[PDB]
C-alpha cells in the first residue's frame, strides 16, 4: 500500500515494455519524448528494487535481449542501448559506455536526443576514468541547442551541474562570475570551498563526498527504505569515500608550493612538513610521483627543484589578440548571414 | 568456470584483460553468492602489476563495502586494498616493509617480483620526468647494479636510457624530459602578429 | 536601563588610567540593594588590579554581603526556589509553550524575591533568567528592562555571557530605537554602552567570548538605523580608543582601517593617544615609524590593565597588516632588511611572507633564489580589463 | 610629462623646498595612492620611483568608449522589457 503498490505497479509496467520491444521494433517512435521517459522509469525502478537482486538479475537479461535485437529505423535501436546501460548504471558499473559508444549500430545515424543520453553515461565514465581535464571543459559548457536534452524530470540540469562541480574540484579549475547579483557570492563562497577542502576541513570533504558518490552511482534515487536500501547506501558509500579520499589526497600534495614555480629545497621541505608528519625526503619521494611530470626527482645537488602546475595560457596580449581574432570573424559571419535570411 | 581459470592463467602466465575481469566483477556485484575468494583476490593481485589504471576503481564499484572489509568476511582482500593504495600512492617503502611471498597466489604466479617491479616502472614511467638510478631503484627493492642491466635499452619508453653525467649530479636515467607534458606551443612569446596583419589587410 | 553617573566616573577614568582616587557616590540606583552584585564591586575588583585599593573597596565589600543575614533567612513565600537555587528544569520549561499565566501574579514573588546580592552570583544570573520569563507576569515594562540590564552586567560566566550576548543584540538594540515615543535619551545609551564594552572586549575585568569582538563592532555604528551621535556625546576618548584596538584585534569587517579613520578624527575633542598614534599612521601609510610604535606601544601597555589575553593576538596582526601594505605596491622589494627587523632569521621571515601572499589580497611570487618579492600586474592591465568589462 | 619624478632622492626635499623634514613620512604620503590611475613602483631603499603609468591619454579614451557602452547597455534593456 502507498509506495509499495506503486512500486508493483512500475515492475510490471517495465516487464511489459520488456516483453513488447522484444516482440516488436515499432513499439516506439523517435519522439524525444519516449526515449527519455522509459530510460529515466527504467533507472528509477532498477534503483528502487535494489536492494533485492532476485528482481533485478531476472529482468536485466530480458531487457539485454529486447537490446541485442535492433530497433526500427531512426535511432530506436540506440534508445534500447541506452535503457539497458541505464539499467547497468543503476545496477552498479560505469565502464561500459565505452563498449555501448563503440558500437556499430550508433555511429551510423546520430539524432540529438540519443546523443544526450549516450553523453550522460560517458561523462560518468570519464570521471570513473579520471580524465578530469577533458571532463570539466565538456561539462563547463551549457548545453547546445538542438532538439532536446531534457523532458520528463529537468532534475538532469542540477545532475550536468553537480557533476561539473566534482569535475572542476578535481582537476583545479572553478567558475567564474560574470551572471546575476547571487553569482559573485556564490563565486566567493566556491572559491573559499575548494581552498579548506584542499588544506583543511572536515565540513568541506564531507560535503564534497556526499556530492561526489552520487556521480559514481549515477542517479535517479533509490527512494530510501528502512530495511535494504539502507545497507546498499551504506556498502556504496565506504567504497566511494576510501577512492574520494586518496584523490583528495593527491589534490592537496598538488595545492602547495613556496609561492613559486621553481622552488628552493628549503621551501619544498617546509611544504612538506606542513603536508604531512614524516621527514621531508620520505615525503619529497612521495610528491614527486603524487605530482604528475615533474623534474624534481633530478635537482638533486642543483637545488632547483620543480614541481611545477598549470598557467594561464598565452600572455597579456596575446589574450587580447585571441578576442579580436574572434570579432573580425564574428562581424563578417553576422554579415553574411543576415543577407542570406534575405537572400535565397 | 572459464573466467575463473582466466584469472588464474593471468597471474600463472602474465596475461591481462580489463573486459573478461569487468564481466566477472559484473556477475559478483548482481550476484553476492558467487564470489570466491581466491578468484577475486587474483583480480586484485592482477591490478597491482597494471598500476596506474582505472581497473582498482573498477574493481571498488563492483564489489560491495563488506567483501573489501577483511573481518567481515574473513578474506584478505582488505590487507590487499592498503597494499594497493601503497603502491598507487608511490609509498613502494611501506609495500616493502609489509611485504610478503607466503600466500598461494603469489608462488603460482612464477616471476611475481618482476611483474610488481614492471607496475611500479609503468607508474614512475607516466608521473616523474627523469629519474636518479639510485632512487629508482630504491622504488624497486632492487640492486642499483642489477636495474640498469634491465632499463639500459635503445628506446627509453620501453626501458629508461641512462643520462650519464660525470661527477656532480648522480646519473639520471630518461624517462621524461623538460617540456614533455608542460606546453603546448603555449607561453613562449605570440605569433599572432605576421596572421593579424593578414586577415585586416 | 539605567543608570547612574558617579558609577560611570568611576568606570572610564579607571579605564583611561590617568588616576584612581574617584567617587562614586553611592548607591544609586542600583538599587538599595537590589541585583547584582554590586556594580560598584565589580568596579572595586578592576580598582584593586589598576592600583591599590582603598577605603571605597572595604565600603563596597561590606554593603555588597549584608543587609543581612535574617532578611535572607526569611525570603521566599514559595513555592519553588531548590536544587540549589533554582530549578533549572522550570526556567528551561518557561518556554515551550508556557505563557499562559498560572495563577495570576508574580507581585508577591518579587517582594520575596528581592533580597540580594549576596554577591553569589552564577545562582544570582540563574534567579534573575528565571524571573524575567513568566510569560505574561504582569509587572513590567521597565522593571523588567532594568533587570535584562543586570542580566547584560553580571555573570560573564559563559553560558550567561552566550545568553546575554543574543539577549543584547534583539532586546536592547530594538529599545534604544524609536518608536516607543520618546525613550531612551543620552544616559542610558553611554551605560548601555559601557556594559557592554565591559561584558567584552577585554578591560580587565575579562572579555572575549567567540566572538564578540564582532558584537561591539556591529553596535555602535552601521547605519540603518544609525547614531554615532551618541558616541561621540559627551566626550568617551577611552571607548575610541578601545574600538581602535577591537578593529585591529579583529581584521576585517571589510572595511577595518577606513571605519577606524573616520572614527578616529574625532580630532581633539577627548582623544587618547597610545593605540591610536598605531592605527593612525599604518592607515595613511608610513611605514617605518609606524613598525617602531608597535613594540613600543605594546611594552608601555599592558599597563595596569593585565591581560595580556588578546593583546598578543593584537601585536602578531599588526606586524602582518603593515608587512602587507609595505610589499603590495610599492616594490618588487626584498627581504633582509625585513627579515632582521621582525626579527628571527630570514627563512622563518620569507614564510611568514608568504602566509600573507597565500590568503588572495595580493598576487606575488617570492624568489628564495635571489631573496626578492615580486608582485605581479594586477595592478593594471589596462585595455584588457575594459575588453572583458564590456563583453 | 608624465612621470618622472623624484629627481633626485635628496633634491626632492631641497628644492620643493624646505630642509629636511621627516623626510620618509612627508614625501610618503603626499605620494600615495594607490588610488585612481596608477603610479608607483617605488623602491624606498634608492628613493627611486619606476612610475609605468600606461598610460594618461589612452585611459581616458577607454572611459569615453566605457561610458558609450552603458549608455547603448540601459537604452537596449529598456527596448527588451519594452
Amino acid at each position: 500500500w502507498l509506495l509499495w503498490d506503486i512500486f508493483d505497479e512500475f515492475l510490471f509496467q517495465m516487464t511489459v515494455v520488456y516483453q513488447k520491444r522484444f516482440t516488436g521494433r515499432v513499439g516506439w517512435s523517435v519522439n524525444e519524448g519516449m526515449q527519455l521517459m522509459e530510460r529515466v522509469v527504467a533507472e528509477s525502478g532498477i534503483e528502487e528494487a535494489i536492494q533485492s537482486e532476485n528482481l533485478d538479475e531476472i529482468t536485466k537479461p530480458g531487457a539485454r535481449h529486447a537490446q541485442w535485437m535492433c530497433g526500427f529505423f531512426g535511432i530506436v535501436t540506440i534508445a534500447k542501448v541506452n535503457v539497458l546501460l541505464g539499467d547497468y548504471m543503476g545496477a552498479l558499473s560505469a565502464l561500459k559506455p565505452l563498449d555501448v559508444y563503440g558500437r556499430g549500430r550508433q555511429i551510423l545515424l546520430v539524432v540529438a536526443p540519443a546523443y544526450v543520453s549516450l553523453l550522460y553515461h560517458m561523462g560518468f565514465s570519464y570521471l570513473m576514468l579520471r580524465r578530469y581535464a577533458d571532463a570539466s571543459r565538456v561539462f563547463r559548457l551549457s548545453l547546445t541547442t538542438k532538439v532536446s536534452s531534457r523532458k520528463f524530470s529537468e532534475k538532469m540540469q542540477f545532475d550536468c551541474a553537480y557533476m561539473h562541480v566534482i569535475s572542476c574540484i578535481l582537476g583545479g579549475m572553478q567558475p567564474d562570475n560574470l551572471s546575476w547579483l547571487v553569482e559573485p557570492r556564490k563565486l566567493s563562497g566556491f572559491e573559499d570551498e575548494k581552498e579548506l577542502l584542499s588544506a583543511g576541513d572536515e565540513e568541506r570533504f564531507r560535503e564534497v563526498f556526499d556530492r561526489c558518490s552520487p556521480k559514481f552511482l549515477a542517479i535517479p534515487p533509490i527512494t530510501t527504505i528502512m530495511y535494504k536500501g539502507t545497507d546498499g547506501k551504506e556498502l556504496q558509500a565506504r567504497l566511494f569515500r576510501r577512492a574520494v579520499k586518496q584523490q583528495e589526497d593527491i589534490i592537496k600534495l598538488r595545492g602547495f608550493f613556496g609561492v613559486y614555480q621553481t622552488t628552493t629545497t628549503e621551501l619544498v621541505k617546509t611544504v612538506l612538513d606542513v603536508d604531512d608528519g614524516h621527514v621531508p625526503l620520505f615525503a619529497m619521494r612521495l610528491r614527486s610521483r603524487q605530482l604528475v611530470h615533474d623534474g624534481s626527482s633530478a635537482d638533486l645537488l642543483s637545488g632547483s627543484y620543480a614541481v611545477r602546475s598549470a598557467i594561464d595560457y598565452t600572455v597579456k596580449g596575446e589574450n587580447i589578440d585571441v578576442v579580436q581574432k574572434s570579432s573580425y570573424r564574428t562581424t563578417e559571419s553576422k554579415y553574411f548571414m543576415r543577407i542570406n535570411n534575405l537572400r535565397r | 568456470r572459464d573466467l575463473a581459470k582466466e584469472v588464474d592463467e593471468a597471474l600463472k602466465q602474465d596475461k591481462y584483460d580489463i573486459q573478461l575481469f569487468l564481466r566477472f566483477l559484473k556477475s559478483y556485484v548482481m550476484a553476492g553468492t558467487q564470489p570466491d575468494k581466491r578468484l577475486l583476490l587474483g583480480i586484485l593481485l592482477q591490478t597491482l602489476p597494471r598500476f596506474h589504471s582505472n581497473d582498482f576503481l573498477a574493481c571498488i564499484s563492483l564489489v560491495p563495502g563488506h567483501v573489501q572489509d577483511a573481518p567481515y568476511v574473513e578474506k584478505e582482500l582488505g590487507t590487499i586494498y592498503d597494499l594497493e593504495n601503497y603502491l598507487s600512492c608511490g609509498r613502494f617503502v611501506q609495500f616493502w616493509e609489509v611485504w610478503n611471498q607466503s600466500k598461494s597466489l603469489p608462488a603460482a604466479s612464477p616471476s611475481f617480483e618482476s611483474q610488481v617491479r614492471a607496475g611500479i616502472l609503468i607508474v614512475v614511467s607516466s608521473t616523474l620526468e627523469k629519474v636518479p638510478v639510485a632512487k629508482m631503484a630504491a622504488y624497486l627493492g632492487v640492486n642499483p647494479d642489477q636495474l640498469q642491466s634491465t632499463l639500459t635499452e635503445a628506446a627509453s619508453i620501453a626501458g629508461e636510457a641512462v643520462s650519464i653525467v660525470s661527477c656532480d649530479t648522480e646519473t639520471v636515467t630518461f624517462a621524461k624530459s623538460i617540456f614533455n607534458a608542460p606546453e603546448s606551443d603555449s607561453n613562449q612569446q605570440p605569433l599572432r602578429f605576421s596572421d593579424i596583419v593578414s586577415i585586416v589587410s | 536601563l539605567d543608570k547612574h553617573l558617579a558609577l560611570g566616573l568611576l568606570y572610564f577614568y579607571d579605564e583611561q588610567g590617568l588616576d584612581v582616587a574617584d567617587a562614586l557616590r553611592a548607591v544609586q540606583a542600583t538599587t538599595a540593594l537590589t541585583a547584582e552584585g554590586e556594580v560598584s564591586v565589580e568596579q572595586e575588583r578592576k580598582i584593586k588590579e589598576t592600583a591599590q585599593r582603598a577605603r571605597p573597596a572595604l565600603d563596597e565589600f561590606f554593603e555588597k554581603s549584608e543587609t543581612e543575614n535574617s532578611t535572607y533567612q526569611f525570603k521566599l513565600t514559595g513555592s519553588e526556589i531548590d536544587a540549589l537555587r533554582s530549578n533549572r528544569e522550570l526556567s528551561r520549561d518557561v518556554l515551550e509553550a508556557k505563557g499562559i499565566t498560572s495563577n495570576v501574579m508574580k507581585a508577591v514573588m518579587e517582594l520575596a524575591y528581592l533580597y540580594y546580592d549576596a554577591a553569589r552570583y552564577t545562582d544570582a544570573s540563574e534567579l534573575l533568567s528565571l524571573c524575567q520569563c513568566v510569560v505574561g507576569y504582569e509587572i513590567d515594562q521597565r522593571t523588567l528592562l532594568w533587570g535584562k540590564l543586570v542580566s547584560d552586567m553580571c555573570t560573564c560566566n559563559w553560558p550567561s555571557a552566550i545568553a546575554a550576548a543574543e539577549k543584547i543584540r534583539r532586546q536592547q538594540n530594538a529599545d534604544v530605537f524609536e518608536e516607543d515615543i520618546f525613550r531612551v535619551a543620552n544616559t542610558t545609551t553611554t551605560r548601555e554602552r559601557a556594559w557592554l564594552l565591559h561584558w567584552v572586549l577585554f578591560p580587565f575585568f575579562k572579555g572575549g567570548n567567540q566572538y564578540s569582538t564582532h558584537l561591539l563592532n556591529f553596535v555602535f555604528d552601521i547605519k540603518t538605523n544609525f547614531v554615532y551621535q551618541s558616541v561621540v556625546e559627551t566626550v568617551c576618548p577611552h571607548y575610541l580608543r578601545y574600538i581602535c584596538a577591537a578593529a585591529i584585534l579583529n581584521k576585517q569587517r571589510r572595511s577595518a582601517l577606513r571605519s577606524a579613520a573616520a572614527m578616529v578624527l574625532n580630532v581633539y575633542e577627548y582623544s587618547d593617544p597610545i593605540t591610536q598614534l598605531v592605527n593612525a599612521i599604518v592607515n595613511r601609510q608610513s611605514f617605518e615609524d609606524a613598525l617602531a610604535l608597535l613594540p613600543e606601544v605594546k611594552s608601555t601597555a599592558l599597563g595596569d590593565y593585565f591581560l595580556i589575553l588578546h593583546a598578543n593576538e593584537i601585536l602578531e596582526n599588526a606586524r602582518r597588516l603593515i608587512f602587507a601594505r609595505y610589499m603590495m605596491t610599492h616594490g618588487v622589494v626584498s627581504i633582509p632588511y625585513v627579515a632582521e627587523k621582525l626579527g628571527t632569521r630570514t627563512a622563518d621571515a620569507e614564510v611568514w611572507l608568504a602566509n600573507l601572499i597565500s590568503e588572495t589580497k595580493q598576487r606575488a611570487k617570492i624568489d628564495s633564489v635571489s631573496e626578492q618579492m615580486i608582485v605581479g600586474s594586477q595592478a593594471r592591465s589596462v585595455h584588457q580589463t575594459v575588453l572583458d568589462k564590456l563583453e | 610629462r608624465c612621470n618622472f619624478a623624484t629627481i633626485s632622492v635628496d633634491l626632492m626635499m631641497k628644492k620643493y623646498g624646505l630642509n629636511e623634514n621627516e623626510v620618509k613620512c612627508i614625501i610618503n604620503d603626499i605620494i600615495s595612492e594607490s588610488n585612481s590611475s596608477l603610479i608607483a613602483f617605488w623602491d624606498r631603499e634608492d628613493k627611486y620611483l619606476h612610475v609605468d603609468r600606461s598610460n594618461t591619454s589612452r585611459l581616458q579614451y577607454l572611459v569615453e568608449g566605457i561610458a558609450e557602452s552603458v549608455v547603448e547597455v540601459a537604452q537596449y534593456s529598456e527596448r527588451r522589457v519594452r
